[PDB]
């Protein structure tokens, strides 16, 4: 997983700080990993996490 | 003449690196989340300050 910043402050090469907020985005895939809105059937109140834009 | 000058310091040698922010300088903010540059103008009579989105 690729770590990229999500804030304009940081840039590639930057150490990454504790509670900063970044992307995770797969070698391959090339999607970042987003928590989807689709509640589970089996387990009420939980959600999904899938990687697309 | 009788004049006599007082030397009063603004800043000394050590503090004048050129790699540090100084008083007096002259430097722009830049936004970096609006990508914006912070800036003042007379609008209708008054100075209002804002970004200016170019």
């Amino acid at each position: 997983l690729f770590i990229q910043p999500f804030w304009k402050l940081r840039s590639n090469g930057d150490n990454v700080v504790v509670g900063d907020k970044v992307i995770l985005n797969p070698v391959n895939a090339g999607q970042p990993l987003h928590a989807s809105n689709y509640e589970l059937s089996d387990n009420a109140g939980c959600k999904e996490v899938n990687s697309v834009n | 003449c009788n004049t006599s000058w007082k030397i009063n310091l603004f800043m000394q040698f050590r503090d004048h690196l050129e790699e540090v922010l100084k008083g007096g300088d002259v430097v722009r903010l830049f936004h970096a989340e609006q990508e914006k540059f912070l800036t003042c103008d007379e609008y209708k009579g008054k100075l209002q300050v804002f970004l200016r989105t170019t």
